[PDB]
């Protein structure tokens, strides 16, 4: 529990300072800064749940079916917003650094409010099953109380398709294929800073790829199981049950680390919190 | 806004406002360079593509979906750090230096270093432009480069020559994530719009760098 | 060679009698006068609209409107009170670095890099405005300009010399000579009889508009002297300088009444102005921040914290009811 | 020289229509705003329509709504009215007038010559009491006219115009808010008022000052004018 | 040898002024200050209800 304390505290402790500094601009803010800045509101108010699955995971749900309704809707939105923020960030580098001569701008502040508020609403609409088929079960298997759906188990392999197809293969892909070709156009720049800039994509994508497959993968290996693809018994359902927390251990660790391989590392950033401290 | 006429004015305002967005979009997509250096250093005939348009001189020339503009601020005969500030934000400054005027080299030189080390450039790149080689080669043979540069101990050919010009040059830099994108250009060079529009480009990328948090 | 002797020693009479004036300093006659406390001033208005920065800016004499000169190429005439943009003038060179506001209201004058001052008619029959007159003649850039009449404006470029034009006739009525460096700002008396420059020579001197010649020169500035402005009585004046201090001349004294330096301050002052009673001297830094000054004590009574970028123009209406301040952010805020 | 000339007049049947064209020549027409004011014969001013800058805003008087619209033509510097279903109260002779807004500004200062046009067979009330004033050069003059709303804002300023009319030429302005000269007219003329009761008065009496004197309001739509007040020699 | 000729005359003339003590004129500045101190907005905070912004 100490360690999942400790994650907690970072987390809410990094994203605060980033959304602090980023609001404390009198003038307009960069596409990446609006997005950087949308991130960190969503992994707050994902974090903000980290005690909730801890006690979950601990002992059994005791908060009742409106709490899980709440809690699950916030954090499918946020989630769901997470993901799709990386997508637009990973795009938005792709489009600044590859296609810069041809959308160069003379110093005006190009407002892309337009794409956050449809992923936020894309985002709610996604989890609107949330706040009406959540609840609380008494299940027969393991004698515990948890937090689950009430769908069929073809509503239930449904969602996870779902889940799999629009939370990781599509943000993955277009990471990979935005961050790829930087990449290539970086390494045959000329410069002193190109060197620094590889390293940090590809850091972030590596930390993305090995820090969100694996609970993926754990979904997939449920989904399988579910469609007659894989033998269902216990030892095998135990092992699954060990991955999903495991999984969302790194998820919750990874959460906690975005302030850092996004927003600490870039000399904008880091001149902008140094002259709020001043202040 | 109540009045009548109060309404009148109101709608006056915006119609300046569209009209001043709408000034500013157009003015989007043009880049400024800064020329500098000393006198006969071609300065006024890099590309040929002029269409100019005392006190400053602009040149206007548009190449590859992107407008160019030139600023020469010869014949202000004043003290640079009165009006440099003024050209704070310009994407890059393009220097002229002749490589067959061996008195006035000093004095390029220190153009030079006073203008690299600036507190208002410290981050805007600089292309450097190495004129005249054809005289620089026929002037070699007659006279060594060793009473402009008393120091050069290197042999008294063409390609060891110029490579110590620009090595003093680039020399002045004396600071980081500042580059110089040093080059050689004849009379007879028709391509020095490209060589500037490859050179703005890395320095257009290197920014966004910066900005897109990168770097 | 023997009037360089003599040179030096005229110098040393004007030192040896400006020292035996001195008896008391300004500030040790003024030591029991009750502090003006913390003037706490907030923003009323945002005047945005512009879009490079602002470099000069002037208010009307009916203390309502404003006009501002930006490196877009635009000049614009604001409404304070609405924040409505009553006209907006497209130049011919976007190097701009001064403006100024007719007295009468009428004109407007615009110059910078190009060496040329241009005066925009803004009362015409056609219901636009109109370039009436373009004044040229300076060999370097141009820094101030100040109305005197319709048909009268002073003016000072980086050739080390001030002017006096007849905008009807265009020509150069007279020439101020006698700085050695860009002179960088003027402000002109109450009265519009006299007036004084400060150049990059580190000095300033007091011009008689009518005889043209030279009454005064002022020293004590390590630096140049970025701006100028005249006691509201016309019987002191006050400079800012690259020093990173500013400083109150006495015109019948002949000396430097006061300084007003701060440790903490390390950047050079860009604009300065007074206030209708003359007790806050109001000046802009380079540090973002305008700093109010008792000028009778010389003491921090207020900062302007605002805008994200230098502070290059500052104005206090003939009224006293606002100051207002712009910034290379391409803001204006007016401040109460 | 400022020159606005209206064409489309004449003759036409009742329940016709017309379209008159109003080209101007000689300022910025696109920054004007526009009005069309009409008098029927030896009746008295009435506000028709007005056309913003830009086109952005349309006024049209309750008599004509709906029957007529008013067009502008920024490029070719024209102004239309379009008038479809004629009766025979629509006979008078329209006026081209300018009005340009901002912050001090002289909104209604150049009128047209008009055009005679012939058909075959809540708001604010401005009133002028005297008819007509006798009068012989040298003498000071006063005319006044009321006003049912105090034309009094919260801006201080005081929104009422004075009008000159002389024999067989389109009118004049000679005070734009409630005192201020309008550029050109000599310094003589004066004007003053308070709330709702407003007078202009004229010095030195000249032998060009014969003619006939409307107030006008222009705080809020439609515009109304007084009756006239005539100066007779 | 002639551009200091007129330096030299130039300080003749600024060198003949009449001048004051600095206490005098310290002292009519002070004395400015105050009388025209009760017609200054910005010294002295004016009521809301007289204040144009
Ligand atoms: C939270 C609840 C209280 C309600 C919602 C779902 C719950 C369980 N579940 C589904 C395990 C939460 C979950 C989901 C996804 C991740 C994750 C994976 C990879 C990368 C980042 C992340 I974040 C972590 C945890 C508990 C009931």
């Amino acid at each position: 529990p100490a360690l999942y304390s400790l994650l907690f505290l970072l987390g809410l402790l990094g994203n605060g300072a980033v959304a602090a500094v980023l609001l404390s601009r009198r003038t307009a803010l960069s596409s990446t800064d609006t997005f950087l800045l949308h991130l960190a509101v969503a992994d707050t108010l994902l974090v903000l749940t980290l005690p909730l699955w801890a006690v979950d995971a601990a002992v059994q749900w005791v908060f009742g079916s409106g709490l899980c309704k709440v809690a699950g809707a916030l954090f499918n939105i946020n989630f769901y917003a997470g993901a799709l923020l990386l997508a637009c960030i990973s795009f938005d580098r792709y489009l600044n650094i590859v296609h810069a001569t041809q959308l160069y701008r003379r110093g005006p502040p190009a407002r892309v409010t337009l794409t956050c508020l449809a992923v936020w609403g894309l985002c709610l609409l996604f989890a609107l099953p949330d706040f009406i088929f959540l609840s609380a079960h008494h299940d027969e298997r393991l004698n515990a109380t948890h937090c689950q759906y009430n769908f069929p188990q073809v509503g239930r392999t449904a969602l996870r398709v779902l889940q799999l197809v629009a939370g990781f293969l599509l943000p993955l892909l277009v990471m990979a294929y935005c961050y790829a070709h930087i990449l290539a156009v970086l390494l045959v720049s000329r410069g002193q800073r190109r060197l620094r800039a590889m390293r940090l994509v590809v850091v972030v994508v590596v930390a993305f790829a090995l820090c969100w497959t694996p609970y993926h993968l754990v979904v997939l290996v449920d989904i399988l199981m579910d469609l007659g693809a894989l033998a269902r018994n216990c030892g095998r359902e135990s092992r699954v049950d060990v991955a999903k927390s495991v999984t969302s251990g790194l998820g919750y660790m990874h959460c906690c680390l975005n302030p850092l391989l996004y927003a600490f590392v870039g000399v904008k950033f880091r001149e902008r919190m140094w002259m709020l401290l001043l202040r | 806004t109540l009045s009548a006429e109060e309404r009148a004015a109101l709608e006056r305002s915006k119609a300046i406002e569209k009209n001043l967005k709408e000034d500013g979009i157009s003015a989007a997509k043009d880049v400024k360079l800064l020329l500098l250096g000393a006198d006969n250093s071609g300065k006024s005939t890099i590309v040929k593509q002029m269409k100019i348009i005392t006190g400053i001189v602009e040149t206007h020339f548009t190449f590859k979906n992107l407008h160019f503009r030139l600023f020469d601020v010869g014949g202000q005969r004043s003290e640079r750090k009165k009006w440099i500030h003024c050209f704070e934000d310009v994407t890059a400054i393009i220097f002229c230096v002749d490589l067959s005027d061996y008195n006035r080299m000093h004095e390029s030189l220190m153009l030079f270093d006073s203008i690299c080390n600036n507190k208002f450039f410290i981050d805007t790149s600089i292309i450097l432009f190495l004129n005249k080689k054809d005289l620089f080669g026929e002037k070699i043979k007659k006279s060594p480069l060793t009473i402009c540069f008393p120091e050069y101990t290197g042999p008294n050919t063409y390609e060891d020559a110029a490579a110590y010009i620009q090595a003093q040059f680039e020399s002045k830099n004396r600071s980081p994530n500042k580059e110089i994108y040093c080059h050689m250009t004849c009379a007879t060079d028709t391509n020095n719009a490209q060589v500037i529009f490859d050179a703005v480009t890395d320095i257009i990328i290197a920014n966004n760098l910066r900005g897109c948090g990168l770097y | 060679d023997q009037l360089r002797q003599e040179a030096e020693q005229l110098k040393n009479q004007i030192r040896d009698a400006r020292k035996a004036c001195a008896d008391a300093t300004l500030s040790q006659i003024t030591n029991n006068i009750d502090p003006v406390g913390r003037i706490q001033m907030r923003t009323r208005r945002t005047l945005r609209g512009h879009l490079a920065k602002i470099y000069a800016m002037h208010w009307g004499t009916d203390s309502r409107l404003l006009v501002s000169a930006s490196q877009d190429g635009k000049l614009i005439i604001w409404d304070s009170y609405t924040t409505n943009k009553v006209h907006a003038i497209p130049l011919r060179s976007s190097w701009v670095m001064t403006c100024a506001y007719a007295p009468s209201g009428n004109y407007v004058a615009c110059g910078g890099l190009d060496n040329i001052c241009s005066i925009y008619n803004l009362k015409t029959r056609e219901g636009n405005v109109r370039v009436s007159r373009e004044l040229a003649g300076h060999t370097g850039y141009l820094s101030c300009c100040r109305f005197l009449d319709d048909n009268q404006i002073v003016t000072s470029s980086g050739d080390t010399t001030c002017a006096l034009w007849d905008i009807e006739t265009g020509q150069q009525t007279t020439t101020f000579t006698g700085h050695t460096g860009d002179v960088m700002s003027l402000s002109l008396a109450p009265d519009t009889r006299l007036f004084v420059s400060g150049a990059c020579d580190a000095s300033a001197k007091l011009w008689d508009v009518r005889e043209g010649m030279c009454r005064q020169t002022f020293t004590g500035h390590e630096s140049d002297i970025n701006a100028i402005c005249f006691f509201p009585n016309g019987n002191a004046f006050a400079t800012g300088s690259d020093d990173a201090t500013c400083r109150l001349f006495d015109l019948r004294a002949d000396q430097e009444l006061m300084t007003y330096s701060h440790d903490n301050i390390i950047c050079g002052i860009t604009s300065v102005s007074f206030s209708k009673s003359g007790r806050l001297l109001l000046a802009g830094y380079d540090d973002f921040n305008c700093n109010v000054w008792d000028a009778l004590k010389a003491d921090r009574a207020g900062v302007l914290a605002g805008h994200d970028n230098r502070v290059s123009c500052l104005g206090v209406t003939d009224d006293g009811m606002a100051v207002a301040t712009g910034s290379w952010d391409s803001f204006l805020k007016i401040w109460n | 020289d400022v020159q606005l000339v209206e064409s489309g007049g004449g003759l036409v049947q009742p329940g016709g229509s017309r379209k008159l064209s109003c080209s101007a020549s000689g300022f910025a027409f696109s920054s004007f705003g526009m009005h069309w004011v009409r008098q029927a014969p030896e009746k008295g001013l009435e506000w028709v329509a007005y056309i913003s800058s830009g086109s952005g805003t349309i006024y049209y008087a309750d008599t004509v709504k709906g029957r007529f619209t008013i067009s502008r033509d920024d490029p070719k510097n024209t102004l239309f009215l379009q008038m479809t279903s004629l009766r025979s109260e629509d006979t008078a002779m329209y006026y081209c007038v300018r009005s340009i807004y901002y912050y001090g500004s002289s909104p209604f200062d150049f009128w047209g010559q008009g055009t005679t046009l012939t058909v075959s067979s809540s708001d604010i009330v401005m009133t002028q009491a005297t008819s007509s004033v006798p009068v012989t050069p040298g003498e000071s003059v006063s005319i006044s006219c009321r006003s049912s709303k105090s034309l009094l804002h919260s801006n201080g300023n005081t929104y009422l115009y004075w009008f000159l009319q002389r024999p067989g030429q389109s009118p004049q302005l000679l005070i734009y808010r409630m005192s201020n000269l309008a550029s050109g007219v000599p310094d003589r003329f004066s004007g003053s008022g308070s709330g709702t009761a407003f007078t202009l008065t004229i010095s030195r009496l000249e032998a060009e000052d014969v003619g006939v004197y409307y107030c006008m309001q222009h705080l809020e739509y439609p515009l109304t004018f007084g009756a006239g007040t005539k100066l007779e020699l | 040898i002639a551009q200091a000729r007129k330096l030299v005359e130039q300080l003749k003339m600024e060198a003949n002024i009449d001048r004051i003590k600095v206490s005098k004129a310290a002292a009519d500045l002070m004395a400015y200050c105050e009388a025209h101190a009760k017609e200054d907005p910005l010294l002295t905070p004016v009521p809301a209800s007289e204040n144009p912004f």
